[PDB]
RNA sequence: CAAGGAGGUAAAAAUGAAAU
RNA sequence: CCGGGCACUCUAACGGGACUGCCCGCGAAAGCGGGAGGAAGGAGGGGACGACGUCUGGUCAGCAUGGCCCUUACGGCCUGGGCGACACACGUGCUACAAUGCCCACUACAAAGCGAUGCCACCCGGCAACGGGGAGCUAAUCGCAAAAAGGUGGGCCCAGUUCGGAUUGGGGUCUGCAACCCGACCCCAUGAAGCCGGAAUCGCUAGUAAUCGCGGAUCAGCCAUGCCGCGGUGAAUACG
């Protein structure tokens, strides 16, 4: 019921942490859907790459935004008591709602 | 001569970030600039110290701020001052949680962007500018470097002529991608103008 | 008119259309992202930095 | 006639819609 | 092309509407085109500005839509060589 | 009713191969494997692999296909009707090698880079 | 006399005396220049030795160059005692 | 059949053949046929003069067309001649109406080229 | 300075007749990258060989591309600013891209109104050797004809 | 199978640029 | 669409995968040619990467900075004008000159990206631009979008003609304080030049040229036919 999903610019970072919520989810008494891969939003821009007037030839840019989805089954405050609070991201962002 | 930023050349895979946070739109353009000016506003009262990074890390409201130093001299004691309200004074158009941790940077030799300001010092001095890119370069090279390459450009020595020194032991290669290269730069203010200092330091990999 | 110019551009009074973008780290008025708040230039100097989040060399 | 802003053709080029090119159904 | 707004400068309109009552005198400037022909006050004269100087443009019925500053061209060309 | 492998790819598309062992020649997805692609000749040359063996309609077709246009979704049928015969018969491969039937071909549409108009073409220029 | 401009800042020094367009030390010295280019009713009198006088060769023929300071040249089309197409430019 | 001012367009289509008036183009001409109930793809060739009759009498009615219209349209250009706006000394100089571009193009209102030379 | 002899592009067969040809030819046809409408136009005029004639259109179009082969070309070669015009022989895989290139040109100078139509009568009549292209065969053949003189520079 | 000594030699295509 | 399942497809994270390693021939070696080996090969196809140096190259108008000059002003604010001017010349382009074409209707097949101070389903008014409503969507959920060339049917029948769309008149919409100078669309009517380009001149060697539409940045709007990307169909030729 408990739906929490983890979004990243780091993929390493991402793939780690939010891989860490699968073992402390499972070794607490519950089923646990494994890190679900959500496509990513790459945001690219292209700059000229010269601060003069040189059109032909530049640089681009992307920022990638991941995004990683996992689904436990029974809001059981012993699995719940674990991923309350402890918390570890560099910044991930972390959503969790229940429907 | 156009040569891609051996830091932005990495980034990825050898060298990490130096501002490590996530958010989306309408956030994103707010917190880089406070980001920016905890940059602009730590360099000035801290250049004493030779700041060789300024990371900084955020968790909605909890912003983390590492100041690596050479020499942390400037930091004195708890109560002694220096860092109270200095790392309290953030937070006057922050409000946030002001973490400034501070770390020692071991050899001074070995940190690109503190071996460029050092020679920037020294320009400023009125140095050899020469004799100073040779030393520096072997003061590197003499505290375990694999490799070594320092660029002093413009107007050396005052005298009306926009000169480029050049000096580097060792090995160095730009093109290689499991490089561990550091790269600093530094601005030389002089009664004459303005000249750019660039430092190169490379360790193994693989 | 290029410090008096950087204030107009914070200002944003008086009608809305007359507001506009500006890059932030300089004063450019030109090529400025939204997303950033800066111009394509310090954009480019401040991604090399690595002091842009996530931002990074794009190569496929 | 991808100019002529009276034919299907030319109000794709153009990207605008109307009358010789209905929002569909 | 407005058609629910339609407008006229509201300070155009006081200077030409307090001096309406019972007659006037054609002494009367603007420094916008912006605004429209408006009827009444058709036996006027507007000194618009074409960004040098106040062109007295005359309005003889006639025009409507136009507004005022199409009665007074910026540019000058007159000729090219010839 | 039945099931034989089918993975099928041409430059953007995707197409999963199955056929059911009946002699009723048959079609998938929209229509028949005519009507779908009909006016498009080179479109029946995705069952020449069953013209390369014994399969006069002795199987029953079902191909799911997304992605790309109508060539390059033929092109893929062929590569999942190829990976079918080879699948459930693994002695049809010394017809799948010498024909070349069994190839994804990379050959994929390539990338705008700048500058250039488009790819390679280049933006056209004179000195004076 | 001095007919027409080209370079926009010579233009304003010589008509409203708007120093602005040119460097702050040569004001006075383009400025004798000018005149004596105004002045003159024929090329033989922009002749002086502190000018360095000359026509111009290839595709800028029918042109004349005369020297302000170090590298900078005031070039123009001496014709039937005028001036024409007053350029500040390098050598 | 002298429909309006014209009667040249034969054997071709009478919302085609309409087309050949100043004052009908497209969009007029198959209202005009739906109005007067006649068969668009008809031969022109004069069919039942009925049908011929209707249409011209519609046609040539209800709304301005050929040399009457024409007259209108060169006096609503005159409307710009008195003391006229901007637009006016647009159609005075011969230059385009439209405030576009004129340092190239617009050869369609000043003509071909004349070459100066300097 | 081509290092590589540059291999020979080999081309796929069409549908119903396996030809290693005749999609070079519907090939010349497309323009803009449509094969569909390509191909649909000499299958068209395949269709439109039968009722003049009662020949099957695989050796109507196989003779026809037999007919408008250039046996010597002229080539302009060396000494005197390329001065001269060596009349020189054409190669299989010449001769090959000339005879379809030939025809689809010549088909559509035809003063026609269907390109299926100009396809087939062209093929048709340089089938018998009567074609505008047969005339530009013969014409590219009295070039390399005139010029016997210097031939002996071959190469 | 390896070369020295001998001979016919390209064409029609001119200028130079604006302080050391 | 549900029950249920997740083997297929896809999604994205780490990996396996050829190194001419194996066979023949050539060679002193490097290596070259050829062959089953497989998705692939003798740098597989494209990116990012630009040596010492050169051009007194480019940029004091991105920014920084030595020097020179300006300070009731070479600074500051405002309304208006101008950058859009046009007898002309060159560059890069877009749309064409038609029938492997144009118009109308129906009906399919993408990728890569953008959006809750916005994208706006479905209705309602309206010929239409668009306006009233109003659902879902912090978005592999909802929306932008039906991709277009294609296919089927039907109509023009080769004439500047249903080719072509310039130019101009009239009527409207939407953003905006306001669109005259100088905005984009919509609708009616006009319908020009052009019937394929002189001397010259450009691009591209395999998904490539050509052709077709789609997205994004900047952006209230838009002068974008541009730039940066995405995929659809898909040639010709290389003797030398
Ligand atoms: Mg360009
Ligand atoms: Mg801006
Ligand atoms: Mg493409
Ligand atoms: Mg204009
Ligand atoms: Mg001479
Ligand atoms: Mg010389
Ligand atoms: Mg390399
Ligand atoms: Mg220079
Ligand atoms: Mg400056
Ligand atoms: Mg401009
Ligand atoms: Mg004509
Ligand atoms: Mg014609
Ligand atoms: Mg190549
Ligand atoms: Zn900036």
């Amino acid at each position: 019921k408990i739906r929490i999903k983890l979004r990243g610019f780091d993929h390493k970072t991402l793939d780690a942490s939010a891989q860490k919520i699968v073992e402390a989810a499972r070794r607490s008494g519950a089923q646990v859907s494994g890190p679900i891969p959500l496509p990513t939003r790459v945001r690219r821009f292209t700059v000229i790459r010269g601060p003069f007037k040189h059109k032909d030839s530049r640089e681009h840019f992307e920022l990638r935004t991941h995004n990683r989805l996992v689904d436990i089954i029974n809001p059981n405050r012993k699995t719940i008591e674990q991923l309350m609070t402890l918390d570890l991201p560099t910044g991930v962002e972390i959503e969790i709602k229940t429907v | 001569g156009n040569k891609i930023h051996p830091i932005g050349f990495r980034l990825g895979i050898t060298r990490d970030w130096e501002s490590r946070w996530y958010a989306g739109k309408k956030q994103y353009r707010h917190l880089l600039l406070e980001d920016q000016r905890i940059r602009g506003l730590l360099e000035k009262e801290l250049y004493s110290a030779g700041l060789a990074r300024v990371d900084i890390e955020r968790a909605a409201d909890n912003v983390a701020v590492t100041v690596h130093v050479a020499k942390p001299g400037v930091v004195i004691g708890r109560g002694g001052e220096r860092i109270r309200v200095l790392r309290e004074e953030l937070a006057k158009l922050t409000g946030k949680n002001v973490a400034l941790n501070v770390q020692e940077v071991q050899n001074p030799n070995l940190s690109a962007p503190l071996v460029a300001q050092r020679v920037a010092e020294q320009i400023e001095r009125r140095f050899a500018v020469r004799r100073a890119i040779k030393q520096a370069v072997q003061r590197v090279m003499e505290s375990g470097a694999k490799g070594a390459k320092v660029i002093v450009s413009g107007r050396i020595g005052g005298a009306e002529q926009a000169r480029t020194e050049w000096a580097a032991q060792g090995r160095v290669p730009l093109h290689t991608l499991r490089a561990n290269i550091d790269y600093g730069f530094a601005l030389a203010r002089t009664t004459y103008g303005v000249l750019g200092v660039k430092a190169y330091i490379f360790l193994g990999e693989v | 008119a290029r410090k008096a110019l950087i204030e107009k551009a914070k200002r944003t009074p008086k009608f809305k259309v007359r507001a506009y973008t500006r890059c932030v780290r300089c004063g450019r008025a030109r090529s400025v992202y939204r997303f950033f708040g800066l111009c394509r230039i310090c954009l480019r100097e401040l991604a090399h930095k690595g002091q842009l989040p996530g931002v990074r060399k794009a190569s496929w | 006639g991808k100019g002529d802003r009276r034919t299907r053709r030319g109000k794709i080029w153009r990207g605008t819609y109307g009358k010789y090119r209905p929002r569909k159904k | 092309s407005l058609k629910k707004g339609v407008f006229v400068d509201d300070h155009l309109l006081e200077k030409v509407l307090e001096l309406n009552a019972k007659g006037e005198k054609r002494l009367i400037k603007t420094w916008s085109r912006r605004s429209t022909i408006v009827p009444e006050m058709v036996g006027h004269t507007i000194a618009v500005y074409n960004g040098k100087q106040h062109v007295p443009v005359y309005i003889t019925e006639n025009m409507v839509g136009h507004k005022l500053g199409e009665f007074a061209p910026t540019r000058t060309y007159r000729g090219h060589g010839k | 009713m039945e099931q034989y492998y089918g993975t099928g790819r041409r430059k953007e598309a995707v197409a999963r191969v199955f056929l059911r062992p009946g002699n009723g020649k048959v079609t998938v997805n929209g229509q028949d494997f005519n009507e779908y692609f009909q006016g498009l000749v080179r479109a029946v040359a995705a069952l020449e692999p069953l013209r390369a063996v014994d399969a006069l309609g002795h199987f029953d077709a079902y191909i799911t296909v997304r992605g790309g246009g109508k060539s390059g979704q033929i092109d893929a049928i062929k590569l999942g009707i190829a990976r079918a015969l080879v699948q459930y018969n693994p002695d049809y491969r010394a017809k799948l090698k010498p024909l070349g039937f069994l190839t994804r071909d990379a050959r994929v549409v390539e990338r705008k880079k700048y500058g250039k108009h488009k790819a390679r073409r280049a933006p056209q220029y004179s000195k004076r | 006399g001095i007919k027409s401009f080209k370079h926009k800042g010579l233009k304003l020094l010589f008509e409203k005396g708007v120093t602005s367009g040119v460097p702050a030390q040569d004001v006075d010295r383009i400025n004798d220049r000018l005149q004596a280019i105004d002045t003159a009713t024929e090329i033989g009198e922009l002749n002086r030795q502190i000018y360095k006088l000359h026509p111009l060769k290839g595709d800028r023929e029918g042109y004349w160059s005369i020297t302000v300071r170090a590298n900078w040249r005031i070039t123009f089309q001496f014709i039937n005692g005028d001036a024409y197409i007053l350029n500040y430019e390098d050598y | 059949a002298r429909i309006a001012g014209v009667e040249i367009p034969r054997n071709k289509r009478v919302d085609v053949a309409l087309t050949y008036i100043y004052g009908i183009g497209k969009a007029r001409a198959k209202e005009a046929l739906e109005k007067t109930g006649i068969n668009p793809a008809t031969r022109v060739k004069d069919l039942t003069e009925a049908e011929v009759v209707r249409l011209r009498e519609y046609v040539e009615n209800t709304w301005k067309l050929e040399g009457e219209l024409r007259a209108e349209v060169a006096a609503n250009i005159k409307r710009l001649m008195d003391i006229g706006c901007y637009r006016g000394l647009r159609h005075r100089r011969g230059l385009p109406v439209r405030g576009q571009r004129t340092r190239t193009n617009a050869r369609t209102r000043k003509g071909p080229r004349k070459t100066v030379a300097g | 300075a081509r290092r590589r002899r540059a291999e020979v592009r080999q081309l796929q067969p069409d549908l119903v007749y396996g030809d290693v040809l005749v999609t070079a030819f519907i090939n010349k046809i497309m323009r803009d990258g449509k094969k569909n409408l390509a191909a649909r136009i000499f299958y068209d005029a395949c269709k439109i060989i039968q009722e003049k004639t009662g020949q099957e259109p695989l050796k109507v179009f196989k003779q026809a591309v037999e007919n408008v082969k250039p046996r010597m070309e002229v080539r302009s070669r060396r000494v005197g600013g390329a001065n001269y015009q060596v009349p020189m022989e054409v190669s299989p895989r010449r001769q090959q891209s000339l005879a379809l290139r030939w025809l689809v040109q010549a088909a559509n100078q035809r003063p026609e109104r269907r390109a299926a139509v100009r396809i087939a009568h062209e093929l048709m009549d340089a089938a018998e050797g009567k074609g505008g292209a047969v005339k530009k065969k013969e014409d590219v053949e009295r070039m390399a004809e005139a010029n016997r003189a210097y031939a002996h520079y071959r190469w």
